[PDB]
RNA sequence: UUCAACCAUCAAGCCCUGGGCUUGUGUUGGGGACCCGCGGCUGCUCGCGGGCCCUGAAAAGCAGUGGCGGGCGUGCCAGCCG
């Protein structure tokens, strides 16, 4: 398709001129609570 | 010709545990990874061309 | 003259403004 | 739909037809592409045009591309428009330019033997050559005394 | 925190500065000694270097069986090296004080039982062949022991050298342990009867015969003289096997 | 190759370049050099060999004292630098302007403008045998396009691991040293290419006649010896010519062919 | 995604590497060496890469013993940028035979745990125990090529890898061309 | 460190009698310091400028390019003050800046200048003098959307 | 998801004692006048190699010659020869 062919061509720029580290790892969280982390006393 | 019979590291590491120095543990080959998901960044979204 | 020491040294045509004399 | 036709310059030793196409590959499909080639010692002369598919793939490959600094050589991007993309640009394209050793042509076709009749007119020419030099000494007021050459 | 500062230099990239910082963290495979130094913890667990007599039988055991390991990442090629060098170096005590007392040839080894100081000493050494590493134990946990049993090691090494009078640590020679001297890379020096039976006989060592027990009962029950084939190692009394002066030839070949 | 013909050539060519520059005038007549031009019978190497080989002259080349003279030698270029200030005699101080190492030459004459700048700063280049064969890749196609300027190999060696520059050169001795020096800028150049025709320097404008006959025989002489291959019989037609002047025949031969058995009926 | 100065480079590194080819193959013209394979470039030509095949040198830090004639002295020389070569000494050949020694039966690695593998294996050839199998190695042989056929290349270990700042370095670094001669040993020391 | 063989080595030298510039050669470093590179910048020494894009207060360097532009100096924004402070051995850098630099690097130095004055100067010549900001959020974007696309069919 | 460095910073062979000789192939692309030598072209001219200048590592169709093998007769070879 054209869109997809695209969608190529500016993902091929994005890698050129921005690198290959798009992405990010999130937490994922299943409670809603944020506690202190527990550091060295 | 003579061919040598069991494994003197095992051999010690059963004394080890007999003698009471250490517990009996099994080998963890994979441990359970951190539940992450994964993200696009704000610069490659906002990247326009 | 090289062409490249030309690109390095050039620069405007406002003169250079110079806080106090220097030794 | 419609072609898309790019023109790049200031190519580093080393980015040719193989390079250019695996990387614009990655921007997308390509279905001709020349870089013009020296014809004596068969060097390119640090330009191509690549005829892609698609004209907005072209569009923004030039964009990615335009003044891009490689190897030195800070790369010239351009998309030539349809109205004067030439219709002669893309014949030897898609193939390799080899490389011709005209020296060694020469060598051979001096080396190589001839007929008779080949060496008489050979003879024969080189005698209107030695006439005709030395009426240009003449009047330069030498005279050099030529032996003839004895025919086989 | 200084592998914290290390990996702080080399992602600034100051190549120089985490060199400093790594010399400093004391590495077992540079250093071929343990990461963390378990000389306070000695003398807790052994108040008496008779306790340590007593717990030389484990130690040997273990040190033996870890000389003849390829290197892992716990346990380096150093580390191994230098386990290596205080067996031979208490190996060489028992010969100069003709501790050796019996050797037994069993399908899982050679036992050793020596006499110190009063004490049997009773430990097990594999044949020289490839050893093999299962996943059925605690390999890091062993190399713990490890590192705890050649720091008792060399002290219980010192403290023999002293009480018999000689330096230690022995003058160690590189270039005869590179060409393969093993118990013959060691020169003892002074500080500033059963023991006597292979006194007068000269002994000559095939390349199938087991040369590190073979040497080290032969040196411990009195021969002097003893050779073997050049492969077999730099030091040897004697190469070529057609001397005269051999009186006894060991073989094993049909 | 008769001398007469050799003689009357050179002052018909001398006295036709001076009737084409009176057309300063001195000047004119003077830095015009003299091209002695080799036709062989076959091409002269089978590929391009860029090292010059060199010819002994009884009447030096490169006389002049406004010459520079730019030699390239091993690392370090401080020995030699020294050597320079210190232990050459006066004139050849002079007429060396510029020493510099391989090392030094790689890392600041990269530039294909600094090439030509280096180029245009010269007229005559010396280099050590021990770096000349990585000197086509570092002064490229600017140095070795044109023979004019090719680097002319001398020898540094102390005739006999990693040698440490700083430590130790190599060094052989310097008065010697000197005589290699004035050998070389002394000596002719021949370039060896894929071609029937070579051109060799033998002499300028100014030289008197009887000296420039005697520099066409002698390079006539070791040229046929040493380094043209199958000599004579492969020599076809020798020439003198000026930058604007046509060709001048020597000795143009009878026959046509290196040997009978290329004659196939 | 590929970046265009990697396909210049890896162009320029293709063409010297022809060059160096074909100027070893128009140049032309017995002892015993340990020969480490280890990174070199990415792209690997056809001859230099059936050389390696030839001397099972596929992975990285693998370890092989050649005896030195005009062949294998011409293969080291063309395979020189991917390894790394040297003479090694009887206490490298005793501990990588004794501690890393693996022997080749039908088609399997099976580990030297005693002499009797080799009595079956080579006991046609006279070598029936590991230290013959060290002594032929050792001194080259007549039946060297039949004992290096039989021992399986030796996989090295790579020291780095126990300390993390370092974790993903390599420990041989490429450049160092050529013989190594007797400072092979403390690469064989360090990695066995 | 190097600083500390430096100065042992000329002490040596004016031990024995000869100056430090006799022994000690003309350094070529990367001039950091942001009223160093100004006054570098006001007195036209500086050949190139490296301004970091995310220095708090913006005030410090919100100035620069047009200070650049006036004086005819090369400058470029580029991100991590920190990645300028691995460059001059400090956490952060908020400017740097190239004066000279050696005859081995005069091609390079040329090169990379052109290449900043045709990739950047005149690729955001047009995109400095524009207004940034005022993007809504998502949920307003797409309430917006709705809107007008009722508009549209109404 | 390294644009680093890496040829010979000398070797081998001759003379046989003099310190000399041989080999070790290793070059960015264009433009402008202009003297030439040689090989085809009936000839003009086209090639080969030389000579004199200019240039940011500069660039806007004009693609040209016989084949071995390999791939699917061939505007295919990250393989070569003539």
């Amino acid at each position: 398709s054209k869109a997809a062919k695209g969608a190529q061509a500016k993902k091929a720029a994005q890698a050129a001129l921005k690198g290959v580290h798009s992405h990010k790892k999130t937490k994922v969280r299943k409670s809603t609570t944020f506690h202190r982390p527990k550091t060295l006393v | 010709r003579l061919k040598p019979e069991g494994n003197l590291l095992k051999d010690r590491y059963r004394s080890m545990i007999v003698r009471g120095k250490l517990e009996a543990r099994r080998k963890i080959p994979f441990r359970k990874q951190a539940k992450t998901k994964l993200t696009e960044k704000w610069t490659f979204k906002d990247f326009r061309i | 003259g090289l062409k490249a020491d030309e690109i390095i040294a050039q620069r405007s045509a406002l003169p250079a403004v110079s806080v106090r004399k220097r030794a | 739909s419609q072609p898309g036709v790019m023109y790049i310059a200031r190519l580093p030793h080393g980015f040719y037809e193989h390079e250019l196409r695996g990387y614009f590959s990655q921007f997308g499909e390509i279905t001709r592409l020349r870089v013009v080639r020296n014809k004596k010692t068969g060097a390119s002369r640090h330009r191509a045009f690549i005829e892609f598919a698609d004209a907005e793939v072209a569009d923004i490959a030039a964009r990615t591309m335009d003044k891009y600094l490689l190897f030195g050589h800070i790369l010239t991007c351009k998309i030539v428009p349809p109205a004067q993309v030439h219709p002669d640009l893309f014949k030897g394209a898609n193939r390799r330019f080899k490389v011709v050793p005209w020296n060694k042509m020469a060598g051979r076709q001096l080396e190589r033997p001839l007929s008779e009749s080949q060496w008489q007119v050979k003879v024969a020419k080189e005698e209107q050559r030695r006439a005709a030099r030395a009426e240009k000494l003449k009047e330069m007021g030498y005279e050099f005394e030529a032996p003839a050459l004895k025919v086989p | 925190a200084l592998e914290k500062k290390i990996s702080r230099a080399l992602g600034r990239g100051d190549v120089s500065n985490a060199a400093r910082l790594e010399r400093n963290a004391n590495l077992p495979e540079k250093t071929g000694k343990p990461r963390y130094t378990l000389n306070h913890i000695i003398r807790e667990r052994y108040p008496t270097f008779q306790d340590a007599l007593r717990d030389l039988d484990d130690c040997l055991s273990m040190l033996f069986l870890f000389a003849n390991l390829p290197s892992t990442t716990a346990v380096p090629a150093k580390m191994i090296a230098r386990c290596e060098r205080l067996c031979h170096e208490f190996q060489h005590y028992l010969i100069v004080t003709h501790s050796l007392r019996k050797s037994f040839l069993s399908i899982k080894g050679i036992y050793y039982q020596a006499n110190i100081q009063g004490e049997d000493i009773l430990w097990l050494v594999p044949y020289k062949f490839n050893q093999r590493i299962v996943g059925d134990v605690d390999f890091r946990i062993m190399g713990t022991f490890v590192e705890f049993y050649m720091t008792l090691l060399g002290f219980v090494n010192y403290r023999l050298y002293t009480s018999i009078g000689l330096k230690y640590p022995p003058k160690f020679d590189q270039v005869k342990d590179d060409q393969g001297a093993e118990l013959a890379a060691f020169s003892l020096e002074g500080l500033n009867d059963p023991s006597q039976l292979f006194a007068n006989f000269t002994f000559f060592l095939s390349r199938e015969t087991p040369r590190q027990p073979l040497e080290f009962i032969l040196r411990a029950f009195g021969c002097k003289r003893i050779g073997w084939d050049a492969v077999l190692g730099e030091g040897a009394f004697t190469t070529d096997e057609s001397d005269p002066r051999i009186t006894h030839q060991i073989i094993d070949r049909p | 190759v008769d001398p007469d013909q050799t003689l009357k050539a050179c002052k018909a060519l001398l006295a036709h370049i001076k009737k084409a520059a009176a057309a300063d005038e001195e000047s004119t007549v003077a830095e015009t050099p003299i091209w002695l031009t080799l036709t062989t019978k076959k091409h002269i190497h089978d590929s391009h060999r860029l090292q010059p080989g060199k010819i002994i002259l009884p009447h030096p080349l490169n006389t002049s004292e406004e010459i520079s003279v730019c030699l390239i030698t091993a690392d370090p270029q401080r020995f030699y630098k020294n050597a320079v200030a210190d232990e050459f005699p006066e004139d050849l101080r002079a007429k060396i302007g510029r020493v510099i190492d391989i090392s030094h030459l790689k890392a600041k004459f990269k530039a294909y403008e600094a090439q030509r700048k280096l180029f245009s700063e010269h007229d005559v280049f010396l280099a050590d045998t021990r770096i000349i064969n990585r000197l086509p890749k570092a002064l490229g196609k600017t140095f070795y396009k044109t023979t004019t300027k090719r680097p002319i190999p001398v020898v540094l060696m102390a005739q006999r691991e990693k040698r440490d520059p700083l430590e130790n050169a190599n060094a052989r001795p310097i008065p010697e040293i000197v005589a290699e020096i004035r050998k070389a800028i002394g000596a002719a150049l021949v370039h060896l290419s894929p071609s029937t025709n070579t051109a060799i320097k033998v002499g300028y404008a100014n030289w008197e006649p009887e000296k420039l006959a005697a520099n066409i025989e002698t390079v006539i002489r070791e040229l046929v010896e040493r380094f043209v291959p199958q000599k004579w019989q492969n020599v076809r037609n020798f020439y003198v010519k000026g930058p604007e002047t046509a060709a001048l025949p020597i000795y143009q031969t009878d026959e046509l062919w290196l040997d009978e058995s290329k004659v196939v009926p | 995604f590929k970046r265009a100065e990697k396909y210049v480079k890896e162009y320029r590194e293709q063409e010297r590497e022809k060059i160096r080819l074909a100027r070893i193959a128009k140049q032309q013209g017995a002892k015993l060496v340990f020969v480490i394979r280890i990174k070199g470039i990415n792209k690997i030509p056809p001859k230099p890469r059936k050389i390696l095949q030839l001397l099972r040198l596929r992975q990285i830090n693998n370890g092989v013993f050649v005896k030195v004639t005009k062949a294998t002295a011409e293969m080291i020389k063309i395979v020189e940028p991917w390894v790394a070569y040297g003479y090694p000494n009887l206490k490298s050949v005793r501990e990588l035979i004794y501690k890393r020694g693996y022997g080749k039966v039908n088609g399997q690695r099976i580990p030297l745990t005693d002499n009797a593998i080799i009595e079956e294996n080579l006991g046609k050839y006279g070598i029936i125990c590991i230290e013959d199998l060290i002594h032929e190695i050792f001194t080259v042989g007549p039946n060297f090529k039949q004992a290096a056929n039989f021992l399986w290349p030796f996989k090295l270990s790579n020291p780095n890898g126990g300390f993390r700042p370092r974790k993903f370095k390599h420990f041989i670094e490429g450049g160092d061309l050529g013989n190594r001669e007797e400072h092979i040993n403390a690469l064989i020391r360090a990695m066995n | 460190q190097e600083k500390k063989e430096r100065l042992l080595r000329e002490a040596t030298a004016i031990k024995e009698g000869k100056k430090k510039e006799d022994v000690s050669k003309k350094p070529y470093t990367v001039k950091y310091g942001l009223n160093h590179v100004v006054g570098l910048i006001e007195n036209k020494k500086a050949s190139l400028v490296l301004i970091a894009n995310d220095v708090d207060p913006i005030e410090l360097v919100v100035f620069l390019p047009a200070l650049c532009r006036k004086m005819g100096i090369p400058y470029a924004i580029i991100k991590g003050k920190a990645r300028l402070g691995t460059l001059v051995h400090k956490k952060t850098a908020a400017v740097v800046a190239i004066t000279e630099v050696r005859s081995e690097d005069k091609n390079e130095l040329a090169k990379l200048i052109s290449a900043v004055k045709e990739g950047y100067l005149e690729k955001v010549e047009d995109t400095r003098k524009r207004w940034g900001g005022g993007i809504m959020g998502f949920k307003a974007q797409k309430r917006e959307e709705k809107r007008k696309k009722s508009l549209e069919t109404a």
